[PDB]
C-alpha cells in the first residue's frame, strides 16, 4: 500500500504535548492510587478502541462489498468520521501511557 | 446504533465536570475536584425514538496551555459551551472557546455545527450574566439554544442533554 | 543532537514489534493495529556517544495514516519494512521509498538514508529469498539490508545500530 499525503496532517508537536502533560496525569494522588487510576483508563480506553475499530473494519467490508454508488458514498463518510474517533482515542491512550512511563522512569 | 461524540469546553471552574457527572452519574459533589485528566462518559439515550449512544468529552484541564484540542476534538458532532452565571469573564472567552473548537476540530460544515451554551450555577443566585445577555449572544451565533443550569440542583440539566443529542443527530449523514 | 527515525510498511509486517523489541525488549503475538503514529526515545551510543533516537512508528493502513508533510520533512532516516512470508509487501516496497521522498523532498534524494527489514525470518515458507531482496537494496544505491525477527530478537539490535549510525548522516 501506500503513503498518503496529508497537508494539513499531525506534526511532531502534538504527540510532544499529549505525553509532556500526559506525564504529570494524576500527580498529587499517592503512588499507590495514581497507578490504580492510570491502569483503569488504560484498560477502559483499549475496550472502547477495540469496539470502534470492530464498527470500522465492518464499515470497510461493507464498502468493499456494495455496488451502489449512493450507499457507498455513505459508507465512506462513516468510515472517516469512525477514523477521526479513533485517532483522538489513540491520542488519549498514548497521552495516558505518558502517565504509566512516568511512573516507571521513576 | 449511532454514536455520538460531545466536547464539553468552557473556562476552568465553570462546572464543566459537574454537568457531565450529573447528567451520566446522577451524582454531584459539591467538593471542588478540579479536572486532571481528559477523559470521556458513555451513556444510551432516547432521541425521539432512536437508541443512540453519547459519548460527553471532558478534556479541558486547570490552564488552557494545551493544544490538546487538536489530539482530541476530532470527530466531534457537537460541542457544548458552559459558563458559571456568576463570573462574567467566564463568559467574556465563549468567543475564543467556541473559535478553538472550529479551528482545532474543523467541522465539515463550520456555520451548521451543532454547538449548546449551558449557563451554569443559578442555584448560587447571584447572577452576574443576565438571561437576555447569553440569549443576545447565542442568537448572533447562528442561532443556539442556550440553557441555564444548576449542576448542583439538577436544574436543567436532563433538559440540556436531550437537546444537545438531538441537535447533535441532526446533522448527520 | 536528536535523531528522528520513522518506520514505513504495509500493515502486519511487523514494524511495531521491531520497536517494541527493540527499546522494551519485548514482543506480543496479537495484534493491535497502529493508528496515526507514536515515537518511543532511546539514548543509543554511536562512536562512543550518546545520542537520543526518536522512532516514529506509524500506520501501515491508509486509512489510518495522519501525519503531515512537515512531519515528514523532518525525518533523518527511513526504515522500510517487509515480512518474509508476504510477497506483496516486498513489492509494494518501492512506493513506500518514494512516495516519502516526494513528501520528504530531501535536497540530495537519492542518497538519503534507508535500512530495510526483512522481518519474519522465524516463520517457516519464507517467499521471498535474500538475494532477491539484496538484489532490489543493492539496486537502490545499496542501501543496508537486515533480515530479522522480532519474536525471537533476530538482529534488531544489530539494524537499530546500523540505523543510528545512518540518522546520523544526515544530521
Ligand atoms: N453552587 C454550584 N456549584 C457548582 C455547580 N456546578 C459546579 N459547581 C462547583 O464548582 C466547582 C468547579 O467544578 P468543576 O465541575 O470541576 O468545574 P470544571 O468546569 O470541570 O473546571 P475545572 O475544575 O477547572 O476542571 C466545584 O466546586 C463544583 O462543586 C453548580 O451548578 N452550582
Ligand atoms: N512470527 C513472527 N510474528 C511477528 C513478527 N513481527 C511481528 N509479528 C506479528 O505479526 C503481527 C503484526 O505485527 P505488528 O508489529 O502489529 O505489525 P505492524 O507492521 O505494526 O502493522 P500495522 O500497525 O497495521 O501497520 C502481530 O500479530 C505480531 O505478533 C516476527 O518477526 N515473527
Ligand atoms: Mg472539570
Ligand atoms: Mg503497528
Amino acid at each position: 500500500i501506500k503513503l498518503v499525503r496529508k497537508e494539513g496532517g499531525l506534526d511532531d508537536s502534538v504527540f510532544i504535548a499529549v505525553k509532556e502533560i500526559g506525564r504529570d496525569l494524576y500527580r498529587g494522588l499517592p503512588t499507590e492510587e495514581r497507578i490504580q487510576k492510570l491502569e483503569f483508563m488504560l484498560d477502559k480506553l483499549q475496550n472502547e478502541i477495540d469496539q470502534e475499530l470492530e464498527h470500522n473494519n465492518s464499515l470497510v467490508r461493507e464498502e468493499k462489498e456494495t455496488t451502489d454508488t449512493r450507499k457507498k458514498s455513505l459508507l465512506s463518510a462513516a468510515l472517516a468520521k469512525s477514523g477521526e474517533r479513533l485517532q483522538a482515542l489513540t491520542l488519549l491512550m498514548i497521552h495516558y501511557r505518558a502517565g504509566i512511563e512516568d511512573i516507571e522512569t521513576l | 446504533k449511532v454514536l455520538l461524540k460531545v466536547i464539553i469546553l468552557g473556562d476552568s471552574g465553570v462546572g464543566k465536570t459537574s454537568l457531565m457527572n450529573q447528567y451520566v452519574n446522577k451524582k454531584f459533589s459539591n467538593q471542588y475536584k478540579a479536572t486532571i485528566g481528559a477523559d470521556f462518559l458513555t451513556k444510551e439515550v432516547m432521541v425521539d425514538d432512536r437508541l443512540v449512544t453519547m459519548q460527553i468529552w471532558d478534556t479541558a484541564g486547570l490552564e488552557r496551555f494545551q493544544s490538546l484540542g487538536v489530539a482530541f476534538y476530532r470527530g466531534a458532532d457537537c460541542c457544548v459551551l458552559v459558563f458559571d452565571v456568576t463570573a462574567p469573564n467566564t463568559f467574556k472567552t465563549l468567543d475564543s472557546w467556541r473559535d478553538e473548537f472550529l479551528i482545532q476540530a474543523s467541522p465539515r460544515d463550520p456555520e451548521n455545527f451543532p454547538f449548546v451554551v449551558l449557563g451554569n450555577k443559578i442555584d448560587l443566585e447571584n447572577r452576574q450574566v443576565a438571561t437576555k445577555r447569553a440569549q443576545a449572544w447565542c442568537y448572533s451565533k447562528n442561532n443556539i439554544p442556550y440553557f441555564e443550569t444548576s449542576a448542583k440542583e439538577a436544574i436543567n440539566v436532563e433538559q440540556a442533554f436531550q437537546t444537545i443529542a438531538r441537535n447533535a443527530l441532526k446533522q448527520e449523514t
